[PDB]
């Protein structure tokens, strides 16, 4: 199990201490987008973050993806209806419920059972690519994640309106990962003699 | 329950590549041997035509026989495939301690067979391959002599960053091993085994191996892949004894372990690029030259 | 314990474990379409499990002063996705389904709902609204779309449809006592074989507030409701190219 | 040969509609008496709660008893479905000597049951049937007598243009058989069959009977279909002998062979049209009449 | 006697009972394609018989001055009809091949043609046609459509191919003495398992007059080629929504 | 977790796929071959500096070299590996000169020289290893000598008797004695060397053994496993921004 | 149903029915400690079961702005009991745990704790908070008492340590659908066989909020949670006079 924070956004000190939230507000309720991100997790950021993207940092091939779940702290009659939903690569940012419909994955409901399975299988032709350099070449689309709302965020009255939770991820026996490569950030303003 | 037959029109048998064929091994075979003249019927294979294989309706040799030819040669150890290298100049590089062409004291050259294309060519005739390689690096004087100096080789392996001075981290290059080497001891011999993300070498391809769309901003990328390669090779003088010669390396070539497919044939014409299509169209000339009459020369 | 779906597709699905159970069906068994009366005598086909799969379409709110909603069957998914396309160009559809409606109730809310399926209904329309003055309805209430049309009148369903009298459709309850999720079951039935999916229409969901939403002021004011729906082992005949003629 | 299973998950046993639950047939069934207070286990199931069937966590009944009633009503010949004809009042029409509705001294009426909406209300309480149907003409003077005149009733097939004059080709209609009747002879008595073009006979239906993309000059056809109906009826009086007095005919009907399905519901309104959905909105008046209070009238 | 073909859609077909016999490939078992390594482990699909039928492309003429010409693989059909947007919307593709092409002259005509199939052919651009002025050739030689693309020089194919040094492919001959029609057979090769239907090119045709087209004047000018291809038991894996990206 | 169906449906409306497998991973450890390319580090001993008024470099043998590649091993806490010294000389300029060279090792226990010629030198119990500037560069394999079971970096305790006071607070990290020693480098003979010399240090790992999984540092040392940070500078271990959705 | 304990000393005592259930380790067998390899070679003798009994050694608050807090093992009864005077007394230590902590919310309160026991940690003391300047923490630091001691940085752990990468550990969860109390099972672990119980350090508790605390203004501000441990089957070794020197 690996605790996944998505979605740290802010970047003060002060919130340095309140990294695990996630936007929850009196919603429109409408089908608004809550949150996306892509299913790459061997890039640099809050997603190498992770020990196992940690791990995946050093590495330059990949074989298969990942398995996720997201927890939920309401009270005993606060619900909600969300929806999770993934998009393998080749298309551009979703619009609404009908890019999730174009989009297989599992339908989600928060009702007893707070964790939510989605498993990602090897979505992967190939096993390793031609070789270039950074630029331009961001053509190359990985996939994508898109976090729904549908009715609200709903509580009764005398319950504050304010539930944010972190995420979950970790790897199967399918996924492998090698082909290590020497450290790219590290800080040293002094060696010890 | 088993009601409805839609699906058992399939073809269960999986052996190799989609298609519709079939086939059927044997356990022996056939032989033949040779005769003369001769009307009859029932068994007569003596001749082989590698087409017809018989004799057509109008009769093709009715007025003259023919003779025999016995074998003598042996075809054992007549394969080319590993050993058809032979002698032939591969190239040089030089490290001076004074130049122009080098101001930072040491060479970094990305490795390849795209080298010379004089030779390179001769084993560019295939596209799909697997094969090994070995890197020989001998050093020596430019006026053709030998001093003992102290010189030692550093590895760069894929993905590390490139050098851009004499001091850079590349030299710590930590998961890289060290051969120990020096003037005295022989020079460099290098085995490469066979590490392509694909199955082979791309040369002969049309694509696009980096991701977004395909605009006029991205297309150097063919032949010169910044990142898929396997690395290059950095050469300096570590130590507080510096060299008080200047230096010249030959870099030596040779391939092990052949392994090829997908024929491709002759070329006839230039390149002016890496795997460049473009060709001198203004002064085409054939493969072989001609003669105003084939009769006499 | 058969009460279990397994659903997997896009980014997002909803499965559940200890829902409210299921409503069982005619007590039949399974079975193919009759294939030896149609006009032509070509051998038919099977599209099998290629497409079908849940994607909610709307997530309908419920209010306090709500009159009424529905749908149409199936011009609800006859426009959009493969199966939008495969139904423009295919003349011939049929399909089983499995209604699954998610509807979730607080400690703080009260109230429930009337969902009503109602097969082969003829649509009571607007037709004018009074209709003693010859104007036609436009198109705009014929092919709303993805967002559905609203009702007029509850206790006649714009027809004459007493509510009380609603009772020979199966009928479903919606309260935190009874449910947190509905199910309903219908087959494919027809009076005629053969039909366009332009041309005729089947029929559509009924929703009619059957209690009134309440609460004490400081709560949610609106209730969503999800809804989504994938034909099981739908096949298709009439198979021609995209041609709409 | 069979190698995959891919397919081998089908379900055949194709009994009925498509779906995907099962069920079984049993040879024989149960049975169950009645009893007194008892408290006991294994075997109970004197009482019957249509949904629950058993007692709950909390006792419903255990302050008093119950009774019990015997059985002596029969309910074998109680069925309606083709019996449930009475009396009531069903309609007529006139055929004048001299008259202005009817300027062509013969009258083609279009049959349907959409006769008089106040009886076939009652039996338009469904919508798919499938059933026979009973026409009799009964002819009398409009004062009320009779008088010998000299009439005969010529049939419409569905089909047949519309008689436009009193010598249309109409009254050929060659492949019509002809009825041997007179005034002397019992009035008509014609059973009609079931011939309709589809399973049922389409008044609930949503749809479009004519092919072509749907306008607005395309909508009178709701109800009136020019040729998917069964045809109409034409009345005159053949021969060099006219009628000297204007006569009267009464139309009855009755309903055999009941076949049904697809309840429908009651209607608590008008139309204004054949089918018409549209409803008096402004008067819309409740199914019963209720009272300030439920206590007392 | 098993060169056969059943073929009747849309309006039209093209059938043989006596032409010029069938080219075998490889003397070789049927089969399905490599499951156990792709990048996922999800299940695969088999989308059968759905919509593999012939509709021809194409009916290239041949003239007097016929200089050469070419398509592209399996780009010819990748944008058009359903299996067009199947192509699309779908990342990975494979399938068998029965090519068919339909090539008669009359007692009249004399000559041949030189067609041949080059699999995994890089293919020879104009680029600006000297190569020497970076003046990179435009978008209309990379995605010409159902048209085609003129080649400009024969005996080099644009890329330095002598001619005489073609006979590696399946190498056919038309002419009234040897075929009323060709037929071609090419399984599914690539130096790696999966990739996308827009960045990478397979390979595509080549068609040079091997005899220029002569005869008496007063005769035909221009003899037309027709060809149509129905991929035979395809599959599509990377099964996805209808999303480019 | 659950490995079944809950009492509402998770996949009612849609199915799912399968994937076959063509990828081995016999030989996908790295617990040993984990080692590539890396700059290691060097030391000098010219003839005339500042530095070395004593002709002579004694170093304390350690792994705490270079905190830049061996954070990547120090990783861990508790360990059990070979170890591997290379030195190889040259010259400060980069050439070779034939000189005489040869190196004498340092057991731990033995007084820390203090002159050019110190009884640390006879080390009556070290081996002599027979090496010159012909020979090739030095090759020292070390085995774990450890006092206790692994190496101690991340350890909270006093490894010296008597009750713990503010005086006796240094020996986190540098043990004067539980070590396993320095090595001390110098030119023996009547020959004295006339150019000056540079080496450099070579370290490699073998028998791997690891226990006790520490996860990742973000930030950095000022001593020796020093828990000191640089508080008023925390960045987070990866870059963040105004958004998710879009970059 | 082995989640039962019967617990009654002193006047008060805490047992469960219907708890959250328990978490194993290790599958494994019971064993005592090695024997034969110490620098003596006296027998060893078995305490059994004469003072080992639960008593709560501090209910710890929550608060809307909690910060983080822990403990130190086993330094939280090395000091108090007659626990307290034989492990002062005596050398050597050695027995496993049973960890029960009590945590409970109420329906008016939501929220969930991080608490995390984490083996061998060499702790990240204050050090002066930036320690730049050679200012050595006190003693009122490093021996707390019965108190405690809190933690200055949660997403660093006083040490670096980022908080994402703290599922190493045996990871709990505090939620009113989870737990109403939670169970944590460790055994005894060293690098090395024997040690004093006042030079080295063995490891401490953490706990530092997950979620902030939240509630609607009118509820309890603080909630509490209680701790208690009791070592089962303790073993001391190093018998000696009550010396501590």
């Amino acid at each position: 199990e690996t605790i996944l924070e998505v979605n740290n956004v802010p970047t003060n000190a002060t919130s340095l201490m309140e990294r695990l939230r996630f936007p929850v507000s009196a919603q429109a309720g409408k089908g608004e987008l809550c949150a996306v991100f892509r299913a790459d997790p061997g890039r640099s950021g809050p997603w190498q973050s992770t020990l196992l993207g940690q791990l995946c940092g050093y590495y330059t091939q990949w074989s298969g993806s990942l398995e996720v779940t997201f927890m939920f702290t309401g009270s005993f009659m606060a619900t909600g209806k969300m929806l999770i939903a993934y998009t393998p690569p080749g298309g551009p940012l979703p619009k609404d419920r009908a890019t999730a419909m174009l989009g297989t994955h599992v339908i989600w409901d928060f009702g007893l059972q707070s964790s939510v399975t989605l498993v990602i299988p090897w979505i992967s032709n190939t096993h390793y690519r031609a070789h270039a350099r950074d630029g331009v070449f961001d053509y190359y689309t990985t996939g994508l994640v898109s976090i729904w709302y549908q009715t609200n965020y709903v509580v009764p009255i005398g319950a504050p309106n304010t539930a944010y939770i972190i995420a979950l991820a970790a790897a199967q026996k399918n996924f492998t990962m090698k082909l290590c490569k020497d450290a790219s950030d590290i800080l040293q303003t002094g060696t010890i003699q | 329950g088993d009601r409805v037959a839609d699906v058992i029109e399939s073809s269960i048998g999986d052996s190799v590549s989609r298609a519709l064929t079939r086939a059927l091994p044997a356990p022996t075979g056939q032989d033949t041997q040779v005769s003369s003249h001769r009307l009859d019927t029932g068994k007569v294979p003596a001749l082989q035509a590698a087409e017809i294989g018989a004799s057509s309706n109008a009769s093709d040799e009715s007025m003259i026989e023919t003779r025999c030819v016995l074998n003598s040669h042996s075809t054992a150890e007549t394969t080319l495939d590993s050993f058809f290298s032979r002698a032939g100049l591969v190239g040089e590089i030089d490290l001076p301690l004074e130049g122009t062409t080098n101001p930072n004291g040491y060479a970094n050259w990305d490795i390849d067979i795209t080298g010379y294309a004089q030779m390179r060519r001769k084993v560019e005739l295939f596209t799909y391959m697997r094969f090994d390689a070995e890197f020989t690096f001998v050093a020596c004087t430019p006026t053709g002599q030998v001093v003992p100096q102290l010189l030692q080789y550093m590895f760069v392996p894929p993905g590390a960053p490139e050098p851009d001075s004499r001091e850079s981290l590349a030299w710590q290059t930590a998961t890289n091993p060290s051969v120990f080497v020096k003037l005295s001891d022989p020079p460099a011999q290098v085995s490469v085994p066979f590490m392509s993300p694909a199955s082979a070498y791309q040369w002969f391809y049309d694509g696009y191996p980096t991701f977004g769309e395909h605009k006029q901003e991205k297309d150097l990328e063919y032949g010169a892949c910044p990142n898929n390669m396997m690395g290059t090779f950095s050469v300096r003088t570590v130590g507080t004894s510096k060299s008080k010669y200047p230096l010249v390396i030959r870099i030596y070539m040779r391939m092990k372990h052949v392994r090829a497919w997908i024929p491709r044939p002759m070329r006839n014409q230039n390149y002016l690029f890496k795997a460049n299509p473009n060709y001198a169209g203004n002064f085409i000339k054939p493969t072989g030259a001609s003669r105003t009459a084939i009769t006499t020369l | 314990s058969d009460r279990v779906a397994q659903l997997t597709i896009g980014n997002s699905t909803i499965t559940t474990q200890e829902a409210a159970n299921i409503i069982v069906g005619y007590g039949e068994w399974p079975s193919y379409c009759s294939d030896s009366d149609a006009t032509a005598v070509d051998k038919p086909t099977r599209p099998d499990v290629s497409v079908n799969r849940f994607y909610t379409l709307d997530t309908k709110l419920w209010e306090k002063s709500s009159k009424g909603w529905y749908w149409k069957f199936p011009d609800v998914l006859t426009e959009t996705g493969v199966f939008g396309q495969n139904a423009q160009f295919h003349y011939l559809y049929r399909s089983g389904f499995c209604i699954h409606v998610q509807c979730n109730a607080s400690k703080f809310h009260q109230g429930a709902l009337l969902v009503a399926v109602l097969p082969e209904y003829v649509i009571g329309s607007v037709a004018g609204g009074t209709g003693t003055e010859d104007t036609h309805p436009p198109y705009k209430q014929t092919q709303p779309g993805a967002d559905g049309f609203e009702l007029q009148h509850p206790y006649v369903l714009d027809a004459g449809i007493p509510i009380s009298q609603l009772t020979v459709c199966p009928h479903q309850w919606i309260n935190l006592r009874t449910n947190n999720c509905a199910t309903i079951i219908v087959p494919y039935i027809n009076a005629l074989p053969f039909d366009s999916a332009l041309n005729h229409c089947n029929f559509g969901l009924l929703v009619v507030p059957i209690s009134p939403l309440d609460y004490d002021q400081g709560a949610t004011p609106v209730i969503p409701i999800t809804i989504t729906l994938a034909p099981m082992c739908s096949e298709f005949a009439g198979l021609r190219q995209a041609v709409t003629q």
